């Protein structure tokens, strides 16, 4: 056997080990709430007689 | 080559170097530069030991 295949396959998998529990899952949405804004009733027009 | 290397074939040196070194890195944290964990507080007591 050559000593030195092994030696590199060895590296690489402890790598790629490395690389994926690197990973960190981090979402920062926001919220389906909706802001609201200042309103004014409105006034229908009306007739008044005596 | 599975059931070739099962039957026998021996694996690297490496892998029980590796297995005794780990149970080394164990005993002796800061010989490699690492703590297990770090207490945070307001008011220190020294350990009179040391």
């Amino acid at each position: 056997p050559n000593d030195e295949a092994t030696i590199k396959a060895l590296d690489n998998v402890i790598k790629q080990i490395e690389a994926l529990s690197v990973i960190v899952n981090r979402s920062e949405k926001a919220d389906d709430a909706q802001i609201l804004g200042p309103n004014t009733y409105k006034q229908l027009l009306e007739h008044l007689f005596s | 080559l599975k059931q070739i290397a099962s039957d026998g074939q021996g694996a690297h040196p490496i892998a029980a170097a590796i297995d005794q070194l780990r149970t080394i890195v164990y005993r002796e944290p800061e010989r490699f530069g690492y703590i297990d964990s770090v207490i945070l507080t307001h008011n220190p007591d020294v350990d009179t030991a040391y």
